[PDB]
């Protein structure tokens, strides 16, 4: 239905030991498709999905250039932040950037993003309106007044609405066989003793895409909000994801418990039990 | 389709 | 400055099948800064050259990575991953369970 395109950049300054390291990744929903690394041998925007490999030679040139300009921009921004936060040149710092767009089932614009972060905390972020900025601190306000005076947001709006959505649209049609194809979870149950009065029931879910899954547990008919250990959705290695939900039940009361699996790959949400 | 990330802090 | 502890999950690509070749994964997430040391182990001995994912982050600026190697699971041989970060007092070794 609804889709997303996101670009994540990371700039890590190396005190004295050469140029800072720049890593940039491009994602369409939960699937990565492009890569850039300042340490990598090519010094080019590298494909990481087969549906992007088809793209033109000047596409790769334009994309390499844009990401190359960014690496330079954030290495300058790392120097600017040392002045702004009055910090030593001997300390290693992190500068992260996220930008992208959301599209509806129809394919039209939904939301746009453009935000920075210095040393793990937020720095500056473009508001939902795509007209004003949000400065997290006093140092970020210097950037706010600069970009508001220069009318930067107008050029940001111009990309997010348009250049971005047309890009996502093209990427979706060119890779509909993988990006739009939903894989349902390959569910299974398990039981461990742990003690003579208690027992653990794990509700597994494997090989699914997209990553959004909702595994819930139930004692009788009602949902067990607490007492349910949920691991975070982890990647398999291939385009699929894995997740599990566990519950500590009183020994012998295993019949009372049922697991509710929710995924868009399923035509109706599953309800399972231990046997 | 990468954006023109060129503005300084 | 801000520093975040890594959340480690050691598992397998496909469900446990003895004799048939699989992939061992050590997924580190929610950590800051990006400098992390992750090694996979065969009976407590570091596995030779383990490929990893491209550095990316979550909606909170915290990082995540996936370390992986083509391995053959068997009843004999133990598997664990050693994770070292600035936030850690000493390296954490998390052992692989058949039912993770
Ligand atoms: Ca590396
Ligand atoms: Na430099
Ligand atoms: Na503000
Ligand atoms: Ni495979």
């Amino acid at each position: 239905g609804s889709h997303s395109m996101r670009y994540f950049s990371t700039s890590v300054s190396r005190p004295g030991r050469g140029e800072p390291r720049f890593i940039a990744v491009g994602y369409v929903d939960d699937t990565q498709f492009v890569r850039f690394d300042s340490d990598a041998a090519s010094q080019r925007m590298e494909p990481r999905a087969p549906w992007i490999e088809q793209e033109g030679p000047e596409y790769w040139d334009e994309e390499t250039g844009k990401v190359k300009a960014h690496s330079q921009t954030d290495r300058e921004n790392l120097r600017i932040a040392l002045r702004y936060y009055n910090q030593s040149e001997a300390g290693s710092h992190t500068l992260q950037m996220m930008f992208g767009c959301d599209v509806g089932s129809d394919g039209r614009f939904l939301r746009g993003y453009h935000q920075y972060a210095y040393d793990g905390k937020d720095y500056i972020a473009l508001k939902e309106d795509l007209r004003s900025w949000t400065a997290a601190d006093m140092a970020a306000q210097i950037t706010k007044r600069k970009w508001e005076a220069a009318h930067v947001a107008e050029q940001q709006r111009a990309y997010l609405e348009g250049t971005c959505v047309d890009g996502l649209r093209r990427y979706l049609e060119n890779g509909k066989e993988t990006l739009q194809r939903t894989d349902p979870p390959k569910t299974h149950m398990t039981h461990h003793p742990i003690s003579d009065h208690e027992a653990t029931l794990r509700c597994w879910a494997l090989g699914f895409y997209p990553a959004e899954i909702t595994l819930t547990w139930q004692r009788d008919g009602e949902d067990q909000t607490q007492d349910t250990e949920l691991v975070e959705t982890r990647p398999a290695g291939d385009g699929t994801f894995q997740k599990w939900a566990a519950v500590v039940v009183p020994s012998g009361e295993e019949q009372r418990y049922t697991c509710h699996v929710q995924h868009e790959g399923l035509p109706k949400p599953l309800t399972l039990r231990w046997e | 389709t990468y954006q023109w990330i060129i503005r300084n802090w | 400055m801000i520093q975040r502890t890594p959340k480690i999950q050691v598992y397998s690509r496909h469900p446990a099948e003895n004799g048939k070749s699989n992939f061992l994964n050590c997924y580190v997430s929610g950590f800051h800064p990006s400098d992390i040391e992750v090694d996979l182990l065969k009976n407590g001995e570091r596995i030779e050259k383990v490929e990893h994912s491209d550095l990316s982050f979550s909606k909170d600026w915290s990082f995540y990575l996936l370390y992986y190697t083509e391995f053959t699971p068997t009843e004999k041989d133990e598997y664990a991953c050693r994770v070292n970060h600035v936030t850690l007092s000493q390296p954490k070794i998390v052992k692989w369970d058949r039912d993770m």
